[PDB]
């Protein structure tokens, strides 16, 4: 055949892959965590999105931390063959390097880790996109007025907040976040690439949303999501 | 609006 | 005049702005440190890179903790007003989130803060990038056979390594990354979009290297980058 | 500044341009020429399109050979230092290098050549684009199952249909060009460059039209348009 | 699956297809006819281009009209079931729709006819290129200072100059259409899409030749070449 | 259809 | 330079 | 190679 490139992710498999959404709202009341209203509108608009990217989703709601280990473990050891390539979203609580099951904490990289290239090798070489809304800390942005391959490879963390700051949620019209990132899929993800697309979010989340208290510690605050990746090549959703 |  | 875009950076501006390469090679005897052989070929790769790109290059040799605080504030304080970026790159020892000065370590948030939207008004909405050739930890990758903006908004951190992983440097060519990162803008940066370029890095680092070492505890490890963006436009080096 | 290309049409000017509008749909009796029906449709929906492109659009009806001529040449004596580009649209009854007045043919040259970037110094070096919805000929696709430049420079030709052949128009609907030319500029004005928008349009007109005719002669009959491009860089209708 | 689009020829066929180049240097007494000189130059130049985008090439040196339509009836008579496209070079004399064999004129349409859509079934739906280098006339450009488908469909006409114009050939260099496309096939073919890459060459050969003769009435000539598009989708030579 |  |  |  003709001169050939290797620059973007082979995305024309049988199966796009798997979107495992993980939706935590209710936790145990020992926890002290709160309910995070709002979540079940991210939950639907991820369940939706998704599906018309054509990813096989699974929606999972207010599992505990062991669950959601059990959850990864056994998705890890599925035949991923004839998929594309892999999504996990997880909405919940969370602190710097950890995401919260309705029980107690777990671990980001625990999660992760269960994906690893030597770990799963019917993913190996493949895109694994974890998108995460929880926070990161508890600083709040006041803006400003205007051969082999590395195990830790093909991995797209999607945080929904810079590292070490909170992220925010609104309880009637869900995550600023997971808002913006449905509506820049919905209208770029057969004309733009995946990078492209993120940043459009990161636009969106920092220039249209500002928070709104009574309490003057939590008024006025912004927020700019976070594209941490490890990916080798280009990612489109669509093909041919 | 809430924090997560 | 016709229909308008807002999608990429105004790269436009007189100047592309400045380009601070600080290397530090060899450290104080107390820190008990080792010296960065190769590190020279490193910054010089990169002064040449960057002069191609039209930025004004500064090239620093081994600063202590209190010199590159200094030095990044007085930049900071510098008016960007005709320039349209800014570039950091830092080249020593490090752990994660920490970079250090010939005499002990320097947090990298201290450095990143003084440009923050709210604290360099004139590099505000204009992409301020970090390039980071150092350790984030002591992990190996064994690698498997084949109106208001958020202050933290458009900021772009190129890491040389993954989260808590060493960074590999070669005595005789220089880094991993930094090699990759100069070979990669060489041939891209007037055809693609930066993440786009930094994609075609993590490929050339995660697929051409691998450690060769007398000790089998560091014998055949990989590496690959990290890309954390904060973003929010696309970035070209090329305007017109 | 930074490294600048110029592969590009500037259409940053303060106007788009000129398009003009010429829509003959009732001929002089002599003539023996037929009502154009369903050219209205045609002439307001290149008004709407074009004017959503930020084109200061004129239409004219109904104008004989000489009106045609003086047109143009006044047009051409314009001052358009400040537009971008020119558009003109000519939908009517022709023939092979010919397009017909209300009372007479005109050779497409005379029309053009006022354009010449000898002849036009205010257009010089920009685009200059005529729509010809009119016939080449009478032949019949019946398809198959499935310094200096160049005075002649920056010229585009969008013709309805191939050297020779008919052009086809459905009296309620528009001609065929028409229609698909000004659906694909609404739905990728905004995403494609130029030649990209016009080869969608050759595909739509070459793959959902065919004739409908009690006459064996005429019925089943296709039709692809014809792209002529004298440009010399890529053409968007967006900027920045 | 996930999603799919159909805007791009299939490229990735077993076979990129045949590139047939006919050479007439050197013409028969009787027709009056000068020798081509600079058109070897030319010949290989474009053997070997067409070699590195992975074309079956096949060289043809002075045919007769006969020789060139038994040529072109027997080549569209081949199978083309395994191959992507389709491409032939015409350089010799010639006049508006018009090339020379060596003994006479042959007709672009008879030539290009034996290529339709009805006519050669296995090229059915695939890119059909003719580049040709002819007169189109004698004119001379002055310059300025600065289901079914539609059996005409899937055909790129590649002309040299525009039409009823001159075409310009150096003795020594070769043809300027030529020497510009070549040059901007080897760079761009794995960059840009056809029509792009051949806009590219207009502007080559609009900018960089001017000619020069002791003779006023061809002396200071330009020339602007014209890309006749009747595909129905964007053309790469590179895939995957 | 109708033919110009 | 020639023509064609 | 060397680690930093």
């Amino acid at each position: 055949s003709g001169i050939s490139l290797d620059n973007s992710y082979k995305m024309d498999y049988p199966e796009m892959g798997l979107c495992i959404i993980i939706n935590n709202k209710n936790f145990h009341k020992s926890t002290g965590m709160t309910s995070r209203s709002g979540t079940d509108v991210d939950a639907a608009n991820l369940r939706e999105t998704f599906r018309n990217l054509k990813y096989e989703v699974r929606n999972k709601n207010d599992l505990t931390r062991e669950e959601i280990v059990e959850l990864m473990r056994d998705v890890s050891k599925e035949d991923h063959s004839k998929r594309s390539s892999f999504v996990c979203v997880l909405l919940s609580h969370g602190e710097e390097g950890i995401i919260f099951g309705t029980n107690g904490p777990v671990d980001l990289k625990k999660i992760t880790n269960f994906f690893r290239g030597d770990r799963c090798r019917s993913l190996t070489g493949k895109p694994k996109l974890f998108i995460i809304q929880a926070c990161r800390g508890t600083e709040l942005d006041c803006g400003i007025a205007t051969h082999k391959i590395p195990v830790e490879a093909d991995f797209l963390y999607a945080y929904s907040t810079a590292p070490g700051y909170y992220s925010w949620r609104n309880s009637k019209d869900g995550s600023w976040f997971i808002q913006s990132l449905c509506a820049m899929l919905k209208q770029y993800a057969d004309k733009l690439e995946f990078m492209h697309i993120l940043t459009r979010v990161n636009r969106k989340v920092a220039t249209e949303f500002e928070s709104f208290s009574f309490d003057a510690t939590f008024h006025a605050k912004k927020q700019i999501p976070c594209i941490v990746s490890m990916l080798t090549k280009e990612l489109y959703f669509y093909h041919h | 609006d809430e924090v997560d």
